[PDB]
Order: C-alpha cells, then structure tokens, then sequence
C-alpha cells in the first residue's frame, strides 16, 4: 500500500495467490485462514484505489463453479466436503472480486434467467434452507457457523450494490420468507419490547430438557432418568400403532 | 445422569442440560450425600463472621443402578411429524433474530448509499436511485417495525444506527418520505403511542423521536400531503404527536424525556419550524400540561420529568414580542429594548399570543411550576430574564414565588432557588432598584425577605439563613447597584450588620 | 367563625353548597382562610367542617376537592400551602391539616381517585407525609396548646395511616 507507490507489486501477488487453489491452499485447510483474509485486503485495495486487476472475470466464474459443486456436496451427503475456513474465504473472495464487474454483470449472475442464479442459491441453499421448508409447510445449510453464515451475507449484499434489479429480488424474497405474513398492509409487532427466542439454541453436545411449570419438578426428573436408558429409549419408541 | 458414550455425567435440572464436575468425590458429598456441616456465614456488609450448623437440604432421593435395545422386549406375547414441525419453526425463527442477520440488514440498507445522492446540478434523484430508495425503504419499514426495534439491545444493537440507516434513505426523495409516513406511521393509529411512550427503552424512543424530527424537517419543502386523519407532512406529524397529549401522555409518565425532545430538537432547527410550532399553539397547550389543565387527564406518575416540556415553552416564547407589556419605571422614558430575547434571530416571529399571555402574565400558575420544579436548569433563567425585563407585575410575581420557596421550602434545595434569584436581581433595567428592594425587605404582608427569613431561622434551621447570606454576599460583591442600596439605606445597612456577626458566632 | 361546631351550621352549608359553585367558592374561601389564620387548638372544628363540605356528592365534588388542596386559584391559600407556611413554625397547624386529609382520603373514594391518579398532589402528599415522619423522630394532644409538635399517639397512628395511602 505504502512502500510500492506504484501499481505493480500487487498484481504479482494477485496472480501468485489466485494461482494457489484447491492445491496447497486446500492442503493446509487450517492455516489458510490468514491466507484468505489477505486476499480480500489486496482485492479491496484494488477497487477503492481504482487499481485494475487484469484477470478479474475469469477467476470469478470459477468461484461460482467452486460454490456450485459444494452446494451439491451437502445435497449429496448432508455434511460439507470442505473445511469451514475455506468456505469463509471462497465466499469472501467472491465479494471483492464481484466488485470488478458492471451492472450488466452482477445481474448476469443474480436474477438472470440463463445465468447461474447465485442469489437464488445463497438464499435457499446456503443461509435459509430451513425457511423454505417452513414456507412450503405453510403451503441443512451449507453455511453452518456464524462466521460462515456472515460470509454468505456480504456476498449477498455485494450482489445488490449498484444493481436495482438484483436488490429487488433479494428484498422481494426476504418479504415472502419473513415479512409477508403480516406486513402486506399493516406492520404488527411482537408486543414484547425485549424479545429473543425463549427456547434456546440446543448446544450440540447438550441435550433436550423439560420445562417446569413451577411445581412439576418431581415429574420432570423422573422422565429424564427414564429416557436415558438405552432399552427404554429404543423399546418404547419402537412401540408402534399407539395412535 | 450418565450418558452412554463410546469415549459421562451431566447436570439435568428441569429444562437445563449442562456438564457437571461430580466425578470428583468431594462434589458428591456437597450435593447428593447431604448431611450436616459446619457452615460459614458472612453478614453485616462483610464485617461479621459466625459459624452455623447447616443441613444440606439438597440431597439424594432416588438412585438407579445399571447392569453391565433387546429384540425379546419388542416381541409380542399376548410419527416424526410434530418433531419436524417444531424443529422447522425453531430453525426459521432462530435466523430472524440471529445477530448476524441484523448486521446483514444494516449492510443491505446502508449499501448503495453513494448512489443515493442526487446529481450535484439537481435537487432530486434520477429514476434508478429513486427505485433503490423505494425498495430499501419498503424493507427497512417491514423489518424494523415488525421485529427490528423490539429485539433486545444485544442483537438489535444501538437503534441510533438504524436511525442513521433510515436517514440515508428518507432524505433526498419526496415520494419515499411520503410512502414511509402513510404506510408505517399513519396506518396503525398506535404507532406514535407505542414507540414514543409505551416502549420501555431510552434508545428506541430517542431513535424514533429523532426519526419523526427528520421526516418532518425535510418534508417542509414538500407539497401538501393528503390528510391522514393544504397541510404539509410536518403538519400531520406534529398533529399526530400532539394527539398523544389527550390520553396517552397522562397514562405513560416515566417515559417523557424522549417525547419532548421531539419538540426540543424540532425547535433547534431554525425559524421555519418555531413559526410552525407557535402557530400550532404548542406553547399554549404545553403550559396547560404540567398544570394538569390540558386536553386530557393529569399525568399519573409522581416524578414525571417535564424538564423538557419547559425548555420547549422557554425557547418558543423567547421568539415572540412582549413589546406591549413593559413599563419604564422612570416615568416618561420609553421601555428599554429587550436584550434577553432570542439570539441567532433578527426580529421577533410574532407578537406574544393571547392564550400564552393569559397563562404566563395574567395568571401565575405556570410561574409557580417552573420556579418550583425546573429551577436548577438554565432554560428557566432565560425565560424569567426575558419576561422580568421591565415588567413590574411579572418581576414581582417571580420574586413572590422565589421569596416563598427560599423561606418555605426544604433546607437542602435552596441553592437552585437562591442562585436563580441572582440573575433576577442582576437585571440592569429601570426596575432593578425595586428588585433589590423587594428581595431584602420582602413584599409586605405575605412573603418575607432575605433579611426576614434570616431572623426566622437563626435559632432553628440555621442552614437556611446561612445559604441566604451566601446569596447576599454574592449579590453585593457582584452588583454595584446593590451596594448603593445597602450603603445608603440605614435600615438595610443596620440589619446587614446583625447578619454578619451571627454567621461568625455560629461558626 | 362562631357557630362552627354545631349541627345546624353544617346542615345549612351542606344545603347551599350543593350544585352551587358560587356559594361553595365562598365557603371554601372562608374555611381555608380560617384554617390558615387561627390558633392551632381552635382549628379542630374548622377542619371537621371542611370534610363535610368536601364529602358532598354533587357534580362539583372533584372541583371542590381540587380547590381545597391546591388552593383558591393562583393564590397560596390551600391545604397544601398552609402546611408549607406552618412547616417550620406552628407545626401543629400542618399536622391537623394532614390529619384532615388522612380522614378525607380514607373516607371518600372520589377523594382517593384524585390522589392516586393526579401525581402532583400525589407528589405533594408524599412531601407532607415524609415531613411528618421526620418530625415525629426529632404528650398532650396536638389539638391543645403547645408550640412544636407534642409527639403523642394521635400523631404516630395518623402517620402510620398516612403511609398506607402513599405507595
């Protein structure tokens, strides 16, 4: 940024790193975290300082291919075929590299009839796959971790910056998922002024408890003891036709 | 309970499931083995120690032992639906309130902001940024007023930031500003009530109030908005905010500072707003409130903070013309010009209007209220020094009230009153001599004077007389005209003597 | 002044102070004047007559109760004001004014739907009762001669009965 005072050294790196891919950059898969965040920093400096990267689009279209296959990874297994930190960056690099496109691009990706419908993908495959089940009921996300859940967002936002046609779909889709239930003519409320989900997240290694009504402690403890028994748990749930 | 794992104990209390450290045998003694133990008791703000025999009223009750999925138990001798549906809902509702979802909303709305400025040679947005604003304001309205402002501070995150995000969209465009008002404010008939008064969060009320000020301000140059039940949008917004005085303001004391900054900050804008506020009889309806004579029931909360109801009336009145209400004392002379009106303003907006004059000048309930309650503030001194200026009857009214409180009020609160008394005596107009006269002698046959309250309080409540002397010492040392009244009137001169020794002897 | 503690005076005042704002203004004006300017022991009959004027269930009862506690308008002639005069000296006048109010709220619902529901009175009511509690901590009845307070049982139970009206 400072010592170069010229638009030359960064290009050597840009290519240098983009050169490394599902090769050694994949090999570490744990130490590549500091690799990836730098990659944003150099690309970010390119845009704001109006420094033109030569190989912009070609690299980018591979990331859609990169993200398309891993969308099928969970779709085929249920568990992502890559480590979490790689997904952190490949989404993050797509953002900065998405800046080097016009509104004719960035819409050929998102909303495009014949393009790779990437705004559709991140909405109902990466971040909100559960709500699609819920909306279909009113008729496993690729991003699991909060850092990865975030990473899907600043990619979504970058798809809308400077493109009203992409912003409309993103805003439209968010309405039918969360704010179409009531906010068609009037905007209702939760009526509780400091609200969170009262159920909790159920930590993974934790277990499901039983709520107490105030004096149901004697019956809650009994059920908890009975269920943990492997024979009672397996045998009772196998008792079919009780309905 | 032990969990059957391939490679432990856990804590199972009600709906809570956590890990436990009872694998060590000492914890087994502490929780389940029970028994009596020599307890340690700390009390008396951690200064007294005593040892008490305590019974472990937590102890094991029923124990289960396991011997070291059987097909025989499934054999005869003689639904995943409810699980899915509640699991589906929790996944859906977990994301709506996830912290990184809120940081997503900020980015989605605050991005494209550099595209939202109008072209430098134009005072409106071109079609594209007009539609980007139109779409984003739809979502910002949907998100914030359904689940945005109700979420807790840890996730919602300093709702002033949401107000900043809303400012970017709402300004620079007229139809968007019209859409917002007519779709999330003038559609519910409880929007202004629930967010300005009912919301038990200072930030949200403040952010919403700052939002109404913003919309009302920048809609001044907009055309006549349709009436939501030739009136501009700011005309409607203030009318709806003023409709809360009828019932809700009375019902919802303890939440009022942020309801009056809606008017304090709407006046700190300029002259175009203060003119609007004055034409709405905002001062006239605000003096009636805090007198419980307003358009609705009295405020039901004891320690209601009306300190900003006065600062609106103070600023709004100090823009009017009291020219027709000054007397020159020295007969023949014309009334002196008012040097205590509004700075940052050339000429008075309008003559002081009737109903305001009948509450401030003709009557004296308001002057009691602000002096009694809001005396420590500095928007009251400005109102008093602006009205006491060459107004003989009013300057007596303020002295009548101030001499009452300096005498018949609680000994620990005189300093707010006495310090206010100075800037009433230190008004160098044609009536100044009288004010020092009717503060040291007292208005006869009702209110005492600074000397009289000293005599009344030398024996008991000596702190009252001491604080009165501090006022007098400060007044004489910093007012020349006061010194030529002390030096030149033997009676006041002679009484001032007895005061000084008494202070010394008590010391 | 003269025929205050008799039975045919209360009957005449109660008969004319019914749906008559003009007359009830004078009766309150005079009573509030006599509550202020009278001996602390010749004060009991005037307050006892003041209650029975307030407990007249005509349409002006709220108005009448208002212009007895706050005061005849924009003047310092009111029960909460006469307490403020006689709070440092003549303390027996404040207590009897408080004991008047205690007997008012405890016996008139409409007088307790004003105290609990107006705030400013409820603020001043709190100011009065806390002073009484602070005065009985720093034996003949207060309705007799004396100067400071005469900390008797009459006071200590009207203070405990006052601090159940202010929550």
């Amino acid at each position: 940024t400072r010592c170069c005072m010229g638009h030359r050294p960064l290009l050597f790196f840009i290519t240098l790193l983009f050169t490394v891919l599902g090769s050694t950059a994949r090999e570490r898969a744990k130490h590549s975290g500091d690799y990836f965040t730098l990659l944003r920093h150099l690309l970010n400096y390119a845009y704001n300082s109006n420094i033109n990267v030569p190989n912009a689009e070609v690299l980018l279209n591979n990331e859609i291919d990169w993200l398309k296959r891993i969308r099928d990874d969970v779709k085929r297994t249920g568990e992502t075929g890559i480590e979490e930190t790689i997904l952190e960056g490949h989404l993050g690099v797509t953002k900065e590299l998405l800046a080097f496109q016009t509104s004719e691009k960035k819409f050929h990706i998102g909303c495009e009839k014949g393009g790779a419908n990437l705004i559709k993908e991140l909405i109902d495959d990466f971040i909100f796959p559960a709500s699609n089940v819920y909306l279909q009921y009113m008729r496993i996300p690729v991003c699991g971790s909060p850092p990865t859940i975030n990473a899907g967002f600043e990619l979504l936002v970058a798809l809308a910056v400077g493109c009203v046609r992409n912003l409309k779909q993103i805003v439209d889709s968010l309405t039918e998922m969360y704010y179409i239930g009531t906010a068609i003519t009037t905007c209702e409320a939760l009526t509780e002024w400091e609200y969170l989900p009262p159920v909790g997240p159920r930590p993974p290694k934790g277990f499901v408890g039983l709520k107490n009504a105030g004096a149901t402690c004697y019956m809650n403890s009994v059920i908890q003891q009975l269920y943990m028994i492997p024979s009672i748990r397996n045998g009772i749930l196998a008792i079919e036709g009780t309905g | 309970i032990i969990q059957r794992n391939g490679g432990r104990w856990y804590k199972f209390d009600d709906g809570d499931v956590t890990e436990c450290k009872m694998d060590d045998d000492e914890e087994m003694k502490n929780q389940c083995f029970g028994g009596e133990y020599m307890g340690e008791v700390f009390d008396h703000m951690m200064k007294r120690m005593s040892y008490r025999r305590q019974k472990r009223w937590w102890n094991a009750y029923i124990l289960f032992y396991e011997r070291m999925q059987d097909d025989e138990l499934i054999r005869y001798i003689s639904i995943e639906r409810s699980v899915r549906k509640q699991n589906v809902q929790f996944m859906h509702n977990r994301m709506q309130y996830s912290m990184e979802y809120f940081q997503f909303m900020k980015k989605l709305l605050t991005c494209n902001g550099v595209y939202l400025n109008p072209p430098p040679g134009q005072d409106h947005l071109l079609p594209e940024a007009e539609e980007i604003t139109m779409i984003s304001i739809q979502l910002a309205a949907r998100f914030l007023f359904t689940t945005g402002f109700h979420t807790k501070k840890v996730v919602r995150g300093s709702a002033s930031d949401w107000y900043d995000a809303l400012c970017i969209l709402l300004r620079h465009s007229k139809n968007v500003r019209f859409w917002f008002a007519h779709n999330v404010l003038f559609n519910v008939s409880n929007r202004f009530s629930e967010y300005l008064l009912e919301c038990p969060s200072a930030e949200v009320r403040g952010a919403f109030a700052k939002l109404i000020v913003f919309i009302a301000h920048f809609s001044l140059q907009d055309g006549p908005c349709p009436s939501p039940f030739n009136l501009s949008l700011s005309d409607h917004l203030l009318r709806a905010v003023l409709n809360l005085l009828r019932r809700e303001v009375s019902e919802h004391g303890r939440h009022l500072q942020q309801y009056f900054n809606l008017f304090v900050m709407y006046a700190n804008l300029g002259v175009a707003e203060k003119t609007q506020l004055l034409k709405l009889s905002v001062p006239a309806t605000f003096m009636l409130v805090s007198l419980d004579e307003g358009p609705g029931p009295p405020i039901k909360y004891q320690y209601a903070e009306l300190g900003k109801l006065y600062s609106v009336v103070s600023q709004l009145i100090r823009c009017c013309n009291v020219s027709s209400r000054m007397q020159s004392s020295i007969n023949g002379n014309p009334p002196l010009p008012n040097p205590f009106g509004d700075p940052n303003l050339s000429q008075p907006i309008m003559p002081i209007q009737q109903n305001v004059a009948d509450i401030l000048f003709v009557r004296t309930s308001y002057v009691k209220k602000i002096i009694e309650d809001c005396s420590n503030s500095e928007e009251t001194v400005k109102l008093l020094r602006f009205c006491c200026w060459e107004n003989p009857q009013f300057s007596s009214t303020v002295l009548s009230e101030l001499l009452w409180q300096v005498a018949y009020s609680y000994t620990y609160e005189l300093r707010p009153y006495l310090d206010l008394l100075l800037q009433i005596l230190l008004i160098e107009d044609s009536w100044q001599t009288h004010r020092i006269h009717n503060a040291l002698k007292g208005i006869p046959d009702d209110r005492d004077g600074l000397f009289d309250t000293i005599q009344r309080s030398k024996n008991h409540y000596q702190k009252r007389a001491y604080q009165c002397i501090k006022c007098m010492v400060a007044l004489f040392s910093n007012c020349p005209v006061a010194y030529q009244i002390l030096q030149g009137n033997g009676d006041l001169k002679r009484k001032w003597t007895w005061a000084v020794e008494w202070l010394g002897d008590e010391l | 002044e003269d025929c205050s503690n008799s039975e045919e005076t209360v009957k005449l005042l109660r008969f004319c102070c019914w749906e008559n704002p003009q007359f009830s203004s004078t009766v309150l004006s005079e009573l509030l004047w006599q509550v202020a300017y009278s001996y602390t022991y010749e004060l009991r009959p005037y307050l006892d007559l003041l209650l029975q004027i307030l407990l007249i269930e005509d349409s002006w009862q709220t108005h009448r109760i208002h212009n007895a506690l706050k005061g005849i308008p924009d003047d310092r002639d009111g029960l909460f004001d006469t307490i403020q005069r006689s709070k440092n000296h003549y303390q027996k006048r404040a207590y009897q004014c408080i004991k008047c109010m205690v007997a008012l709220f405890s016996n008139c619902p409409v007088a307790y739907q004003i105290l609990q529901g107006n705030g400013d009175l409820k603020r001043k009511w709190t100011w009065a009762v806390e002073w009484l509690g602070d005065e009985l901590e720093r034996q003949s009845n207060e309705t007799s001669n004396g100067y400071f307070l005469e900390r008797s049982h009459s006071a200590r139970m009207t203070l405990a009965k006052a601090c159940e009206l202010c929550p």
